[PDB]
């Protein structure tokens, strides 16, 4: 087996403190995305077919 | 202000130190933990509690005897 | 010497155990607040007993920490609460007052 | 040799936030005190962020408020931070004025009694604070409180008809109001840094209250990661007053515009203030009410004359801590008779809840350190 | 002015090259994700999510 | 009879090196071993046999507080990899360039050691030195010195920077003034019958054989800057050192502190 995921995250990302800026800012920007995209689905769903984007097909002309 | 190097005098004590990238940061949380607690209230929970039971007291007695006072009678 | 005495006794090894400082292995005099007085006393402590008191106080600051307590065996007994320190402080407040006493002339 | 300890500018936070060696047991307790200096901060920006769209004039002051939250982008947020900040700051005040009453920490008079200051201060700014949106409460709690002055003898209605700039809270009382709300804070500011200065001559007390320079610690990175995980505490329970329950604290009238005819039922203050507002209306007399009123904040600079314990923390003293929770369900008792009419059997709980307040502070609780004294035979 | 003309120099910038061209990108990405740069984030493949 | 069982268990011809230097043949020293050392059971014992185990490094502090004593003795080092790992030899020409200090020494400020050169003009130590101890399989690398008690912190600063400098950003001079005093170390050290005879006899314990003076430059001469900044960085970069101390060390900074000195963020 070779050695664990974190042990390879370390050497490759986290050794230089540079490449360990550079993963925290490259993983902020995917982290937004799907932080925003999957959270924005969750309250949607809580409240569906009560936002105005669910009945705005109705007065579409 | 006050450095490090002229606050007091100390002599014949050892510590040891272990490193935090070789021990848990959570060792045995909830086995001593819970039980830690426990004795922590149980040690000062004579000391806390009476006072705000006797607030929910007078809380609970001023707020009954507010409302029926008001409340007409037959005279 | 009396019964009664004994009951006087007993309530302050009541209040002893309830002030709770045994429990983390400090003496009665270990606790005392460090005023001018207090503070010359604890200068003229012999190298042992100072020594001493720096360990107790450096013990219960870690267990403090820790909101840890001692062992029951390892609590400081109310029998043998040795006030090392009431003997110095005892001098240090009666020069004062000899101090106090020549200003007033 | 290091840059860090001898440029002028980075040893001054080197020997604050950094190298400063603080006690090795210091609890939660005593992580109010960042908690208010963020609490001061996120009010100044706030704050600030507020004035760029609010106007000091009756006819536009409650609207400029309500153009706030309707139409500026994300106006609605800064406003709710700003009047839930304010309590959130009042609630790290409390705990760190109990702090320093349990633990002993009032013996450091200086920077005890600046601290008195900067609790005045700061009740100062909210109340002046309360009174420029110009709904009924703004105007009303303005009303009540500023006409206790006129209880003074001989200079009464001169120095109230001086803070009011006219007969009554009025238009100049409301504009000079906001002045004096923008410029305290930065005042507040200055006096918490000379609070930091007597301070850190003496360093930190801890729970024991024995001294603790045979166990010291750094400040960072020990404290420095615990104050960013109190500060982060903080941030949850004041967003969550924002983003769930943002008129909780607050009073619905003032939802309604100014109206010196029309008085609403029950004139009640935030929380922060009802146990003063309790002992206010206890006492019959107007000028004793207002004495007893300024009497119930100044007696905290009283404790170290009043302390008779020959130990500095109640952590070893029970016969005091009784007494200490007394004193908090005793101002929880006040504040829950100020948030409610004055009749029977109200009335007679508040006066007894006002005697009481003094009598713990004045006369039992220095009382039980001499108690405690005798049981331990010094 | 002409103290740092050397060998020595050389070196020196020669082992801080790929830190300071670390630094650059982070500063660089950093700046286009705080402020949703379209211009560079439209060729990123996940976060295309604009719908223009 | 705990010694005499050391004894047969430890004291066995297998493991033990007739060593010998100067004016002598090789043929009298063999024919005196078969004289005399002969009678010495050999090559089987018994079933037992001892081995050598690894041995855990720990990352830990120990601090022996005691202000009657007047200066103070710090030890800081991190794991090394043993006797036989080609990383010594440049290991020991980083070492070099760090060298050591003591208060007699002349040179003062003008010393190409850095960390010597401001040690000697602020006064921050009474001496410092590096080392690099070897065992089987592991070893302790890093420095020691003793200072005035307001001076630890000030001295730990610098040796940390000067770890870390080295592991990022080592020059070609300076590595060549570390080759330079390795060789001038061994070549000195290399002088008398009894360093040659203990050369001799820890070397076919250690390695085996004995390392010739020729190899020894050749392993030298391999080394440059950049074998220096990746042969530091290997061993201190961000590493868990185990850290001494003893006397007036009030001022020994805390081991996240020190711990957060084997990295830069600059870096
Ligand atoms: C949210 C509202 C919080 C209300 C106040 C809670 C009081 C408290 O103990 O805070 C925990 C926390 C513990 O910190 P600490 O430094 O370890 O001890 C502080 C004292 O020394 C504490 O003195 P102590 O050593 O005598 O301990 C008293 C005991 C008090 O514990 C209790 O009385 C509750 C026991 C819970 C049992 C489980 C029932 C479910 O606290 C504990 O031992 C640890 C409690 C851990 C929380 C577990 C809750 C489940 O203290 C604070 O944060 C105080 C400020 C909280 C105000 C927040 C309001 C905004
Ligand atoms: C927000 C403003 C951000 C300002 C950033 C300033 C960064 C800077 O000055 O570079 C120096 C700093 C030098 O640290 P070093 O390379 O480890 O060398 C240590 C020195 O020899 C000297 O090492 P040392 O042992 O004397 O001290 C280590 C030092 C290392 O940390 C720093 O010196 C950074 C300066 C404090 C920044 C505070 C953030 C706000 O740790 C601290 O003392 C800072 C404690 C922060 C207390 C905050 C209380 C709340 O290098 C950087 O951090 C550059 C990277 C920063 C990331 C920027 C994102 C792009
Ligand atoms: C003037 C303004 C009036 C406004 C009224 C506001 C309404 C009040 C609402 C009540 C909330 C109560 C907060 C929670 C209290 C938890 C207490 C606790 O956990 O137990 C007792 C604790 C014991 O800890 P020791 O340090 O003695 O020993 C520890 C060894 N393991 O001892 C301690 O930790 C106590 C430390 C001090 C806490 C301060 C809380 C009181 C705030 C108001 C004080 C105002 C004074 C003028
Ligand atoms: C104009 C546009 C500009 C945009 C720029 C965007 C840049 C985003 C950040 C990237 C910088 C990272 C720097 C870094 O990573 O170096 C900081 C430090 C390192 O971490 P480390 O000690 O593991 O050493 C690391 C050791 N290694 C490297 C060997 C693993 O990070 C920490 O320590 C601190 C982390 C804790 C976070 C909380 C701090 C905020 C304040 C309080 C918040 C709440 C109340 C206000
Ligand atoms: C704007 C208002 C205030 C701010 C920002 C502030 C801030 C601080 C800070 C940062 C500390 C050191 C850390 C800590 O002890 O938690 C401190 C300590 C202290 N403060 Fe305040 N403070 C304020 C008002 C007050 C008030 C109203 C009092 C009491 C009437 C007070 C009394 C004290 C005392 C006695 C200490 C020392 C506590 C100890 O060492 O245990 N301060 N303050
Ligand atoms: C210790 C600092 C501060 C405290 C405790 C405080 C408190 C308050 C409170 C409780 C209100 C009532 C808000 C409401 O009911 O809607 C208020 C209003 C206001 N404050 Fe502050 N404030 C502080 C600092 C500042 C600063 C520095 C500024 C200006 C730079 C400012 C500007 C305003 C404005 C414009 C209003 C009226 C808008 C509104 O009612 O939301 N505040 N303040
Ligand atoms: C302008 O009125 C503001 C009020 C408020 O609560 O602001 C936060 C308020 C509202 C209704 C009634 C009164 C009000 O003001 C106040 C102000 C107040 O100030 C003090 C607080 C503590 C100790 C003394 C005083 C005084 N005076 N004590 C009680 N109520
Ligand atoms: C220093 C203050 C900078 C203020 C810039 C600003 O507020 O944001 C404008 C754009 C928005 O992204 P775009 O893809 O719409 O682009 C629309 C272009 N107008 O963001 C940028 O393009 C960032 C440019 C940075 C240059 C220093
Ligand atoms: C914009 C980003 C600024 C980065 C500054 C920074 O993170 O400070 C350094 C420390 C951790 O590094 P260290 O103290 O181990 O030093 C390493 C020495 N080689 O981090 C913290 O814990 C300090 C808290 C800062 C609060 C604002």
């Amino acid at each position: 087996v070779a050695p664990t995921l974190t042990a390879r995250l370390y050497s490759l990302l986290f050794r230089r403190t540079s490449t360990f800026a550079l993963t925290i800012v490259v993983g902020a920007l995917f982290f937004e995305r799907a932080f925003d995209q999957g959270a924005d689905a969750i309250y949607e769903h809580i409240n569906e077919g009560k936002l105005w984007k669910h009945i705005k097909h109705k007065y579409e002309n | 202000g006050r450095q490090f190097g002229h606050l007091t005098r100390v002599r014949h004590v050892i510590t040891y130190s272990l490193s935090p990238f070789e021990q848990r940061a959570f060792p045995h949380y909830f086995s001593k933990g819970i039980p830690n607690v426990l004795r922590r209230t149980r040690a000062c929970i004579l000391r806390v509690a009476p006072p705000f039971v006797a607030f929910y007291l007078v809380y609970t007695w001023g707020t009954q005897e507010f409302e029926k006072s008001k409340r007409k009678n037959p005279a | 010497v009396s019964a009664s005495s004994r009951w006087l006794e007993g309530i302050r090894k009541w209040y002893y155990n309830a002030a709770g400082f045994n429990k983390l292995g400090l003496m009665r005099d270990d606790t005392i607040h460090e005023n001018d007085d207090v503070k010359e006393a604890i200068r003229r402590l012999p190298e042992n007993l100072y020594n001493d008191r720096v360990f107790r106080i450096k013990r219960a600051l870690d267990l403090s920490m820790r909101q840890q307590i001692l062992p029951k065996e390892q609590w400081t007994k109310y029998e043998e609460d040795k006030s090392y320190l009431e003997p110095y402080l005892k001098e240090v407040i009666r020069e004062r007052k000899e101090r106090e006493e020549w200003a007033k002339k | 040799t290091n840059i860090r300890k001898s440029h002028p500018l980075m040893k001054i936070v080197n020997n604050a936030f950094i190298d400063l060696p603080a006690p090795s047991n210091i609890s939660s307790w005593w992580n109010f005190g960042s908690l208010l200096g963020i609490c001061l901060i996120l009010q100044i920006l706030t704050g600030l962020f507020l004035a760029m769209h609010y106007t000091s004039d009756t006819t536009t002051a409650f609207s400029s408020v309500t153009h706030i939250c309707r139409d500026v982008n994300y106006g609605w947020i800064i406003r709710y931070m700003h009047a839930n900040g304010a309590s959130m700051f009042f609630i790290c005040l409390y705990m760190h004025v109990g702090r320093g009453l349990y633990y002993g920490s009032y013996t450091f008079l200086e920077t005890w009694n600046i601290g008195v200051i900067l609790l005045l201060t700061v009740m100062a700014t909210a109340f002046m604070g309360y009174v420029l949106p110009w709904g009924q409460m703004s105007f009303w709690g303005a009303t009540v409180i500023t006409n206790l002055l006129s209880a003074i003898p001989y200079i009464g209605t001169n120095l109230v008809e001086w803070i009011w700039g006219g007969f009554s809270v009025d238009k100049a009382t409301l504009t000079r109001f906001f002045a004096f709300h923008f410029i305290l804070p930065f005042i507040i500011m200055a006096i918490a840094m000379v609070h930091l200065l007597f301070l850190h001559e003496t360093g930190s007390n801890n729970p024991t209250g024995i001294s603790s320079d045979v166990d010291k610690i750094p400040f960072h990175p020990y404290y420095t990661i615990k104050d960013i995980l109190g500060a982060l505490l903080l941030i949850l329970a004041l967003m969550l007053l924002v983003l769930f329950a943002p008129d909780l604290l607050g009073d619905p009238d003032n939802y309604t515009p100014a109206n010196p005819l029309n008085t609403p039922p029950h004139i009640k203050p935030e929380w922060y203030f009802l146990f003063a507002y309790a002992i206010l209306r206890s006492i019959p007399n107007k000028l004793g009410g207002v004495l007893a009123l300024a009497f119930s904040i100044l007696i905290l600079a009283l404790i170290p004359l009043l302390h008779t314990s020959k130990q500095r923390s109640m952590m070893f003293r029970p016969l005091s801590q009784c007494l200490f929770w007394a004193l908090v369900a005793d101002l929880l008792t006040l504040t829950w008779i100020g948030g409610q009419p004055v009749e029977h059997p109200y009335i007679t709980i508040g006066q007894l809840a006002s005697v009481l307040y003094f009598l713990l502070i004045l006369v039992l609780m220095p009382t039980a350190g001499t108690i405690e004294n005798k049981l331990l035979k010094w | 002015l002409t103290r740092f003309l050397g060998p020595r120099y050389r070196q020196l910038a020669r082992n801080w090259v790929p830190t300071a061209s670390l630094w650059g990108a982070v500063g660089a990405v950093g700046l286009v994700w705080a402020t949703d740069w379209r211009l560079i984030l439209d060729w990123v493949p996940y976060i295309n999510g604009k719908f223009k | 009879a705990d010694l005499t069982e050391y004894l047969s268990r430890h004291y066995k011809a297998p493991r033990m090196v007739l060593a010998a230097a100067g004016g002598l043949e090789h043929r009298q020293l063999l024919d005196l071993a078969q004289k005399h050392f002969s009678g010495l059971s050999g090559t089987y014992d018994e079933d037992a046999v001892p081995t050598l185990s690894p041995c855990r490094f720990t990352g830990s502090q120990i601090c022996h507080r005691e202000d009657g004593l007047p200066l103070a003795h710090v030890a800081i080092a991190v794991e090394g990899p043993g006797w036989a790992h080609p990383d010594n030899v440049a290991l020991q020409v980083a070492n070099a360039i760090i060298g050591h200090y003591d208060c007699t020494y002349g040179g003062g400020a003008h010393l190409s050691s850095p960390l010597a050169s401001i040690a000697a003009t602020n006064k921050l130590c009474q001496s410092f030195q590096t080392f690099n101890i070897c065992y089987a399989d592991t070893g302790l690398l890093g420095a020691h010195f003793v200072c005035d008690h307001m001076s630890i912190d000030d001295m730990m600063f610098v040796l940390q920077g000067q770890w870390m400098r080295l592991c990022t950003s080592a020059t070609e001079s300076e590595v060549l003034r570390g080759k330079n005093l390795l060789r001038n170390a061994l070549v000195s050290h290399l002088d008398g019958t009894t360093p040659v005879c203990e050369d001799i006899g820890r070397s076919l314990l250690t390695y085996g054989r004995r390392i010739p003076l020729a190899e020894w430059e050749s392993r030298i001469a391999e080394v440059d800057a950049r074998v220096v900044r990746e042969v530091c960085s290997k061993y201190f970069y961000d590493q868990c050192p185990a850290v001494a101390g003893f006397g007036p060390i009030e001022q020994l900074p805390d081991y996240n502190r020190i711990r957060s000195g084997m990295f830069w963020l600059r870096f």
